[PDB]
DNA sequence: AAACTATGCATGCTCTACTGCTTCTGATCTAGTCGACT
DNA sequence: GACTAGATCAGAAGCAGTAGAGCATGCATAGTTT
């Protein structure tokens, strides 16, 4: 499945977890960016809430070329769903 | 009250251990 | 002493 | 270690009807053989089970020849116990019409052990005949199988329905066993035949866990110039559960998907991780925090030489109260086996200190890494054995300072005469040991130290009923573990008056 | 710095080669003068240019040099006082070193 | 005895505290510094939770809230660090007397009116609830205020008043030229005036001998472990208190720090699926035991379950002969259980009983012991423990119960069996010759934990850099010159009399 | 007959959790002073 | 009324002690292979 892209933020769930979570997406056959990029589509974060998830974002723009599709917030419960089903799970409002 | 502790008020001193001491 | 069953 | 059982049962009608009165004779067999077998099942002692039945119509064995060695099957073989044992023994085991002659079942036994003991080294093997004796008996081959059971050194034991109103027939079956016994064994012999009942009683509790001690070789030491080479054991201690309950995974019921780590973070908003390569030891000093890596602390590090076992001093007995003891054990200290010397230098110092009245302060390490301790040892000699006893003694620094007040010289606290005699009636009414006055002797109504310990026994029951009924809530608690944890019934008989005086004497009030 | 002395696994270097590094505002290579304990990899390369006292032979001496060297250098008995004349002596002989006064 | 010990080093700053009588002397001030030096180190062993301070008086320049004159408050009510004690260590010596000198200088005035009044002060800003309020007075003049009445007089009313208030003074006299006289001006400022402390003394007060002796075992303050209520039936319950009069000292945990900037870390664990990665909390997992080649699944909330058998306390099952118990079925520390009538009103009178009559007919209650809930039960015996005082009346053993654990049939272990080998009457008179020459008294404190306290020196050096740790004397190792000497030939005699000519025991 | 490996025991150190006792801190409240009004 | 300042209660934090599990280290004991 290389259309879609999957980026874990580093700085909120630690390098070990990070890492493994890495690992097992590639094992399960998603490919997972190890530096953001604006290729990125998808955006996972750990143990966060909104306001740092819309800081994150701001940040993100802050460097980023205009006329894109910013990645969509999401949280980690998405990415164990799709870990588990072995493929990519629907978007819902949770997640979001 | 002989014997109180200067140091640990409340608390009875106790003496620095001789270990064996034969008679 | 037990011993067979009871032990 | 390891032994053999094969249980023989009798499977005919005449064991199928009754007294209604009382639980017929195939229902104490079944339930016998069913609370041996739970306890071989949780007593993980590798000893092996096999389960033959005679008066059955089918007929599986070994020897079949002729009309003789028929009713007799070999339902299960020689292997480990298993809850499916159980399984079987609950359903597949059903009453038979047919009866047949117990010999016959017997020297399938037999021929059963024979042919599975090979290839494993079995150092006991044991028959257990379960019969009414109601079938006719053939004695025509009695001295051939007395001379295998001597020859092949095969135990035998009996459970018949009654104790040592019964017809002929049983009287006859009775008196040939008790043939058989004595020429086995002899007068004792007589002992090796029991009942349903007695045995029920006795494999109600499962069994106790059960641990070796690892023989610790040292030398008592006392000077430079005089030793005796010593060997301890660990004799009193908190026995705990051998295995450990395993975190598993609720969906798939597996301890491969589930791993536990650890991390290490800062106090910081990105919480960033720090390998185990980067994080050092520290103490704290008053107000502040010192480093001391563990290197540096290893250098530092009080040492000493391990595996020791020195006399420090020797002093009168009355100065160690038994309040002070310290520690987690007891150590038994014997001479070293296969050793005269210093088991008569082991006697000599223990008969003297007995004599003297007086016990050793010594020094004991368990090894190069264990800290030094200062113990006591103190003599124990019987009819049989003499040893030294070894418990651990306090440092100051375990000693606490607690003042109490005085109940004695209280003038708000102190007890009436009348009081007083309420007391010592209940006191006496609530005794726990009878002084038998012919031998002049103390015996104990309510022995702690035979009571296994409960915890275990709620837990193998407990286990044993999820096994066996995998969706269903757990137990009570079983009514003889609480028998056994309480007084017999005839001292809280004696305690009513004592204890409605004291009531009516000692006001309470609540606060 | 006991500890870490007698654990055979880092350098301890005495404060002033900081010190003449800021002087100078470069890099000033270690030397046996600004150190109090070497590892064994700073043993194996000291070793080479830098004989097991204090002193090198790559380069030149002078005065001071030759002092901080003796410094190190404690008093031992292992002479007897004709051999020491003698080999004074030899000494004095080999090197046209009979010109002293005293 | 609830809340915090409060105390306030003062020291005299006068010409003659600086004077030492000979040349191999130490003189009265760093005898004072080494005093405070060392109780500082003590307090930081035992009770880190205390307060100290340290002021002087006589001084040229002034640190006070009040702004007094010659009164230099150097440091405040606060909980003792390796800081302040390396702090006073630049006055040990006399570059460090230079050093005070320049820094606050000596040979002014002082009025200990105001002194008094900065200590009230000092002690009236802490905020905690301070069980004791002590003072010291390290100084050698007995005569402060010898040309001025008014001072005195002053001095006297404030030492009065600082008395009602709760403070204690004490007064570490030092030495004189002259000699020392309480008598003279001391008898009333200072709160209790013995009857011994009336004469002239001619050296340094017995006290500092004690301040001198470092302590480096810890103190803990009376708690109860818990208070329970003894059930003799379902109807009659009193409460009582348990304690642990010994407890196993163990060094203090370790912490983890960061290598780099020594800050203190966080350690968090976590469990996590394989096959999808999610976080499991301690609910989702269950439990395991593969009995039977079966396994057996119970959860967290069951397993917990299968340790209730009945709620917490002390049920009473009988009264069994002390002979019975033995002294070899050690299996656990004993415990003290003393009454408590806070939550029962009449607790006290039949425990009393009940001690009186247990000990009268020699016998221990058996019980049945729960300490918390979802505990299994434990078999107890209650001793009787009558209360024992010493020659000068203080209190060695308290009067309670003593509550000592009874081993159940598991806690048994059998032993290999080996034959009786008996010696000789000789072979016993030999060793019962050596045994009284190698006797000696026992006390319960005549022995040290050598682990912790070299380990209590060790933190000692390297907090205050100290240039090699102190060795502290293992007590608990054998005499083995002093044994050899005593023993004499006896050895000799047992070993030809016990061991045949070629045994070689070590081998 | 000798060497390697499976099995077990004893002990010290460490994370993790849970229960109970003591102390500190945030929150809930009456006396003194100034001021408003009538 | 409003403010400020005193005094009272109840919950949370610190600490002590216990229990369970794991790790590492060391040592001993017995079975299997060559």
């Amino acid at each position: 499945f290389p259309g879609v892209a999957i980026y874990l933020v580093e700085p909120r769930m630690g390098r070990s977890r990070r890492a493994f979570l890495t690992g097992l997406a590639r094992s399960k056959g998603f490919r997972v960016l190890d530096a953001c990029s604006s290729e990125a589509t998808h955006v996972v974060m750990e143990e966060t809430s909104a306001e740092e998830a819309v800081s994150w974002q701001e940040r993100r723009m802050a460097a980023a070329p205009p006329g894109c599709t910013p990645p969509a917030l999401l949280d980690i419960s998405w990415l164990t769903e799709s870990l588990g089903a072995g493929q990519p799970v629907p978007v819902e409002c949770r997640h979001r | 009250c002989p014997g109180e502790s200067l140091i640990n008020p409340g608390f009875k001193s106790k003496k620095p251990a001789g270990g064996v001491d034969f008679d | 002493k037990p011993r067979g069953l009871f032990s | 270690n390891k032994a053999a059982v094969v249980l023989c049962m009798d499977v005919g009608f005449t064991m199928s009807n009754s007294i209604p009165g009382i639980e017929s004779p195939f229902e104490q067999a079944k339930k016998v053989i069913t609370m041996f077998v739970q306890r071989q099942v949780f007593a993980e002692n590798k000893d092996e089970i096999a389960l033959v039945l005679f008066g059955t119509d089918g007929t599986d064995n070994p020897l079949s020849g002729g009309d003789q060695y028929q009713n007799i099957t070999v339902h299960r073989h020689l292997m480990l116990p298993d809850f499916d044992l159980l399984e079987d023994i609950e359903s597949k085991i059903q009453p038979g019409s047919q009866q047949a002659d117990f010999l016959d079942a017997l020297i399938v036994s037999m021929d059963v052990i024979q042919h599975e003991t090979i290839g494993k080294k079995f150092e006991k093997r044991h028959i257990e005949i379960f019969t009414d004796l109601s079938s006719r008996f053939s004695k025509s081959q009695l001295d051939i199988i007395i001379h295998s059971l001597k020859k092949c050194d095969i135990s035998l034991q009996f459970f018949l329905p009654f104790s040592l109103g019964i017809t002929e027939q049983q009287k006859e079956g009775l008196e040939i066993v008790k043939m058989v016994m004595i020429s086995l064994e002899g007068e004792d012999g007589l002992d090796e035949i029991y009942s349903f009942s007695e045995s029920l009683r006795k494999l109600c509790v499962f069994k106790k866990i059960e641990r070796h001690s690892i023989h610790w070789p040292c030398r008592l030491t006392i000077g430079s110039n005089l030793s005796i080479r010593i060997a301890a054991y660990k004799s009193i201690l908190q026995e705990r559960v051998k295995k450990t309950w395993t975190v598993v995974d609720a969906k798939t019921l597996k301890k491969e998907d589930i791993q536990k780590e650890t991390v290490y973070c800062l106090n910081d908003d990105d919480e960033t991780e720090v390998l185990k390569e980067d994080i050092i030891q520290g103490f704290r000093y008053g107000s502040d925090i010192v480093p001391f890596s563990k290197v540096d602390e290893e250098q530092m590090k009080y040492k000493s030489e391990g595996k020791c076992f020195s006399v420090l001093g020797f002093c009168k007995s009355s100065q160690v109260q038994r309040r002070f003891f310290m520690g987690n054990q007891v150590l038994k200290v014997f001479a070293a086996r296969d050793d005269e010397a210093a088991a008569v230098a082991l006697s000599s110092l223990i008969h003297a200190l007995d004599d003297l009245d007086m016990v050793a302060i010594v020094r004991y390490a368990y090894d190069k890494r264990a800290n030094p301790q200062v113990g006591v040892a103190f003599p124990h000699i019987k009819h049989n054995y003499e040893c030294l006893v070894y418990v651990q003694l306090p440092f100051m620094e375990d000693l606490r300072q607690y003042m109490f007040s005085s109940l004695k010289n209280s003038k708000k606290y102190a007890p009436t005469e009348a009081q007083l005699n309420a007391v010592d009636a209940l006191i006496d009414s609530m005794s726990l040991a009878k002084k038998d006055e012919k031998t002049d002797t103390l015996e104990d109504l309510f022995p702690t130290t035979k009571i296994p310990n409960p915890r275990f026994q709620r837990l193998f029951q407990c286990l044993l009923h999820r096994a066996l009924h995998p969706r269903e809530p757990l137990p009570p608690i079983q009514q003889h573990i609480w028998n056994m944890l309480n007084p017999p019934a005839e001292v809280t008989t004696k305690s009513q008056i004592p204890l409605s005086k004291i009531k009516t004497l000692f006001p309470l009030i609540e606060a | 710095v006991k500890n870490i002395i007698l654990s055979n696994k880092h350098d301890v270097v005495k404060p002033a080669w900081l010190l003449e590094c800021f002087k100078t505002k470069s890099f000033v290579p270690w030397q046996p003068r600004f150190m109090i304990h070497m590892c064994p990899s700073t043993k194996e390369h000291f070793a080479r240019e830098y004989d097991c006292y204090g002193d090198s032979y790559f380069i030149d001496t002078d005065l001071n040099q030759l002092k901080e060297v003796f410094s190190g250098i404690k008093n031992s008995n292992e002479q007897t006082p004709e051999e020491m004349a003698s080999l004074i002596a030899d000494l004095e002989y080999r090197y046209s070193w009979d010109c002293s006064p005293l | 005895y609830s809340g915090r010990d409060s105390l306030i080093f003062l020291v005299d700053a006068s010409k003659a505290m600086f004077e030492s009588q000979s040349e191999d002397e130490l003189t009265p001030f760093d005898m004072s510094i080494q005093c405070i030096q060392s109780v500082y180190i003590s307090k930081i062993i035992s009770s880190d939770r205390d307060l100290l301070a340290v002021v002087f008086y006589g001084t040229e320049k002034d640190k006070n809230s009040v702004n007094f004159k010659n009164i230099y408050v150097l440091q405040e009510l606060d909980n003792p660090g390796a800081k302040r004690i390396l702090e006073l260590d630049q006055f040990k010596g006399q570059q460090g007397q230079k050093r005070f000198q320049d820094m606050m200088g000596h040979g002014s005035d002082y009025s200990l009116s105001e002194v008094l009044w900065v200590c009230a002060n000092l002690f009236s800003d802490v905020q905690f609830k301070m069980s004791h309020k002590r003072i010291m007075l390290f100084t050698n003049e007995d005569n402060p205020h010898g040309n001025d009445s008014a001072k005195a007089s002053r001095a006297r009313t404030k030492a009065g008043d600082l008395r009602d208030t709760g403070i204690f003074l004490d007064l570490m006299h030092l030495k004189k030229p002259g000699g020392f006289d309480i008598s003279l001006f001391y008898r009333d400022i200072i709160s209790i005036a013995e009857d011994e402390d009336l004469r002239v003394h001619f050296e340094e007060s017995s006290k500092l001998e004690d301040l001198l002796r470092k302590v480096r075992a810890k103190e803990t303050r009376k708690r109860a472990l818990s208070r329970l209520k003894l059930k003799l039936n379902k109807d009659i319950v009193i409460s009582v208190g348990i304690y642990n009069l010994v407890q196993k000292a163990l060094k203090p945990p370790p912490i983890k720090l960061y290598r780099e900037t020594n800050e203190p870390v966080k350690t968090k664990t976590r469990t996590f699926n394989t096959s999808t990665g999610g976080l499991l909390l301690p609910s989702d997992t269950k439990r395991s035991q593969i009995y039977g080649s079966r396994q057996i699944i119970l959860e967290k909330e069951e397993t917990e379950e299968l340790k209730r058998f009945d709620d917490p306390g002390l049920m009473l099952m009988g009264f069994k002969p002390l002979v019975l118990l033995k002294k070899h079925h050690y299996l656990r520390p004993s415990l003290f259980v003393y009454p408590e009538e806070s939550l029962v009103i009449g607790s006290s009178t039949l425990f009393s009983a009940l001690l009186i009559k247990c000990l009268e007919k020699e016998v221990a209650a058996l019980c049945r012991y729960t300490p918390r809930r979802n505990i299994p039960p434990y078999f107890v015996a209650l001793v009787p423990q009558e209360e024992e005082l010493d020659d000068q009346k203080i209190q060695v053993t308290p009067p309670g119960f003593q509550l000592v654990f009874l081993p159940f049939a598991d806690d048994k272990r059998k032993m290999p069996f080996t034959e009786k080998i008996m010696a000789t009457p000789e072979q016993v008179g030999k060793m019962k010759a050596i045994v009284e020459k190698l006797r000696f008294t026992y006390r319960s404190d005549s022995f040290e934990n050598p682990v912790l306290q070299q380990h209590f020196r060790n933190l000692e050096a390297l907090a205050l850099d100290l240039m090699e740790p102190e060795q502290a004397v293992d007590l608990t190792l054998p005499k083995v010159e002093a044994m050899n000497k005593r023993l004499g030939s006896l050895v000799d005699e047992f070993k030809e009399l016990v061991y045949p000519p070629d045994y070689n025991p070590e081998g």
